[PDB]
């Protein structure tokens, strides 16, 4: 078959876009250092800015798992 | 929205005025200065003070020490220890006693009297390059 | 005039003192000398206050004491974290020269 | 014929892979004397700074663990050195080993974790200032990693030292080839060797060091 | 990939398990940093 | 057979009692890993 | 932290060779009159 | 057939363009953390743009996933 | 037909050079965000920045889309 067989590649090149969201959680939690050496006495709306940005660049790399998981075993 | 303030020891050049602009050697890195900046406060360096008045015509002192101290509601304090505006300096002692400190850092070794020369050096470094 | 009172109470508590201070009008020269020496001087202070006579009128004065602020209170005021660029040098370096103007005020007042 | 230098060795019909990895220790004497020589002078001395970086971190249950992994840094720090000797195997490019210095020390980290201060292990896993709406997705992150952390050490030590003298011998290999032509070249990609065997010689304690340190890492999460 | 052989496995485990908990410990023991004195 | 006690157990007693005890339950976790994967080979 | 705090300065000994330096390129027509409205005359016991 | 192989392969390869909205979206959220700590007098201001950068980088994400979805299911 | 099957990876990876500009696009308007939070007068003038810098990287990453597009049906 050929179909078997392409949709390994699809599914398994589709799972690239997660190394957007690896990168994008360094950053966040990179920046999040910077960001509390310097104003330390936010740390608590500070964190609460680094999970909001950890959920929505991670949510873009779960829409391309999601994809990898659709091409796959949905159809 | 701006309330400079620029004096010397024995000077006031602003006093309370409502300029836009200010250019300040800071130690850190120069920076500029408009209404609402962010709050700080640094030590200046020898070099120049842009003064941005708010018809857009400049006015440029020559500051060599001090704080400037930017506050949460948009006032300014520059406070020089000696401010001459660039009529009063000259080109050839600046070049002259630059060269007096750059040739005397060489005979000498120790660490801290060392240290005296390389902040003359960059005191006239600052100075020919202010004037021209 | 300063120390020659007190000399006899508390010399010990006694940091040091400084001469010619009258003869010429105070400038920022000596200010600056005095700050120094306040430096040099190994006395790690925690909190200062310097005491003038404030000029009012020809007629009047009154006594007066300014604080006098170290780097660890002026650095863990939490009233200091909006001030931006800010680390322990650059206040280090805005405090050691807030002690020479605070004297050249008080030598002019 | 490329990975030779990675097959179990033996001699003669022994395995001599036994008097290899038995042979790191017979480097670091020891003496009950109060003034010895230069090496043990140098070695308690690296012993002092090195147990005073690893386990300053520690509360007082974490430091009971003082003696493994600091008998641990020097185990993989000898062994990793004793590997850049010429046809030398280095028994760290083994995911045997590797597996058997990562599972243990990690489990024996998590269960300590999971055996007493539960309670306190479970909010690892769910940050201090979360907000709630999307928590049963971070679940599954703390999870899989945790359990995928014994695989992360033995995985980054082996394929670090193993890649580390894969490069330096196809490198190796290169300046043979360039020997017997222009040889102004050889001298060129063999100043590239001199500078990844100084390369090589850091990551040897580097790879020492973070093992050592990612295995306290987990330990100072669980005391 | 000669580290996926597990035929000698066990000769890599067991040699290890005797140095890094006992032989290489046993040697740290030895090394003790006494008080200094007044 | 002696000092094999003294030498050799006698210094080890108070870790590999209490202090290493968890180690060897994970060391147990890891010989079922490694006899697993010899198992399926 | 800059060189010269360092070498064990302070920014008072930095800000005044900064100031001398300034004073040292004033022109004949204003040095005379700049270098005794901030010279020094104190001293220490 | 081939085809319906090679869809698989486009599709799945087109979704990386993800991996650039998730490196996007983590600077932005990174800057709205170090530029919030820095003047928090200006939180309502900041965040309104860390709301224009993450929709516009969110923007191009959708431009890939659309392509994606465009050989996948069109043609 | 193995060229009819091949446009569809050729014009489906094209559009991956789009998660350049997406990251490009996150840099600008996350240093609009830093740039703002220290001299906001500037308002202004940032955002006629963080507009030639949005509408510079985003022509690129049209480049790759413009040549998806050529493979795709263009041929």
């Amino acid at each position: 078959d050929i179909d078997t067989a392409a949709k390994f590649i699809g599914a398994g090149a589709a799972t690239v876009g997660v190394a957007g969201s690896g990168a994008g959680i360094g950053t966040v939690f990179g920046s999040l250092i910077i960001g509390y050496a310097r104003n330390p006495s936010l740390k608590q709306q500070l964190f609460s800015y680094a999970i909001l940005g950890f959920a929505l660049s991670e949510a873009m790399g779960l829409f391309c798992l999601m994809v990898a998981f659709l091409i796959l075993f949905a159809m | 929205q701006m309330s400079f303030t620029f004096a010397s020891p024995t000077q006031v050049f602003f006093n309370g005025a409502n300029v836009r602009q200010v250019d300040v050697p800071t130690l850190t890195g120069a920076f500029g200065i408009l209404a609402a900046h962010v709050p700080t406060l640094q030590v200046l360096r020898p070099g120049l003070v842009v003064v941005h008045a708010e018809d857009g015509t400049t006015s440029k002192y020559f500051v060599s020490s001090g704080s400037i101290a930017v506050n949460a509601d948009s006032s300014v304090q520059l406070l020089a220890e000696e401010a001459v505006t660039l009529d009063m300096l000259d080109l050839g002692a600046a070049k002259a006693n630059l060269e007096k400190a750059q040739a005397e850092l060489v005979g000498t070794a120790d660490e801290a009297t060392r240290a005296e020369i390389q902040i003359r050096i960059e005191a006239n470094e600052a100075l020919v390059k202010a004037l021209e | 005039k300063i120390r020659g009172i007190l000399y006899r109470t508390h010399s010990d508590q006694f940091l040091v003192a400084f001469k010619e201070v009258g003869r010429k009008p105070p400038t920022f020269g000596d200010a600056s000398v005095i700050a120094l020496e306040l430096l040099n001087s190994g006395y790690e202070f925690d909190e200062g206050s310097i005491i003038f006579n404030k000029f009012r009128s020809v007629i009047s004065y009154k006594t007066e004491e300014k604080p006098i602020f170290s780097l660890n209170t002026v650095a863990s005021a939490d009233s200091m974290s909006i001030y931006d660029d800010i680390d322990a040098d650059v206040l280090q370096n805005y405090q050691e020269y807030n002690l020479a103007n605070i004297i050249y005020y008080s030598l002019k007042e | 014929n490329l990975f030779a230098s990675f097959i179990a060795p033996t001699i003669l019909g022994l395995p001599a892979a036994v008097l290899i990895i038995l042979f790191p220790p017979l480097l670091i004497p020891t003496s009950k004397y109060l003034i010895n020589n230069r090496l043990i002078t140098t070695q308690q001395w690296l012993i002092k700074l090195t147990s005073k970086q690893m386990m300053t971190m520690h509360n007082t249950k974490g430091r009971t663990w003082s003696l493994m992994l600091v008998s641990l840094i020097i185990f993989i720090a000898t062994t990793n050195l004793l590997g850049l000797l010429p046809h030398s195997f280095t028994p760290t490019t083994q995911l045997s080993m590797n597996l058997a210095m990562a599972i243990p020390l990690w489990a024996g980290t998590v269960i300590m974790g999971f055996r007493s201060k539960i309670k306190n292990a479970l909010a690892h896993f769910l940050p201090q200032g979360t907000p709630t709406p999307l928590i049963p997705m971070l679940v599954i992150i703390e999870t899989i990693s945790l359990l995928i952390q014994p695989m992360a050490l033995a995985v980054r030590l082996t394929a670090n030292i193993t890649a580390g003298h894969l490069l330096m011998h196809l490198i190796g290999s290169a300046t043979l080839a360039m020997s017997t032509i222009n040889l102004p070249s050889t001298l060129i990609i063999f100043t590239i060797l001199i500078l990844l065997t100084i390369l090589e010689i850091a990551v040897a304690l580097i790879q020492a060091y973070v093992f050592t340190l990612l295995v306290s890492l987990y330990l100072h999460d669980n005391t | 990939m000669p580290q996926l052989n597990t035929t000698v496995w066990p000769t890599m485990i067991t040699p290890m398990l005797l140095t890094l908990f006992l032989i290489t410990q046993l040697k740290m023991l030895n090394t003790n940093y006494h008080l200094p004195p007044s | 057979l002696q000092s094999i006690i003294k030498n050799i157990w006698i210094p080890m007693k108070p870790y590999y009692t209490k202090v290493y005890q968890e180690i060897w339950i994970g060391m147990g976790l890891m010989g079922f890993i490694v006899y697993k994967i010899r198992a399926a080979d | 932290v800059a060189y010269w705090r360092q070498a064990g300065l302070s920014y008072i000994r930095y800000s005044q060779i900064c100031a001398k330096a300034v004073r040292d390129a004033l022109k004949t027509e204003f040095k005379a009159n700049a270098e005794k409205t901030s010279g020094s005359n104190v001293k220490i016991v």
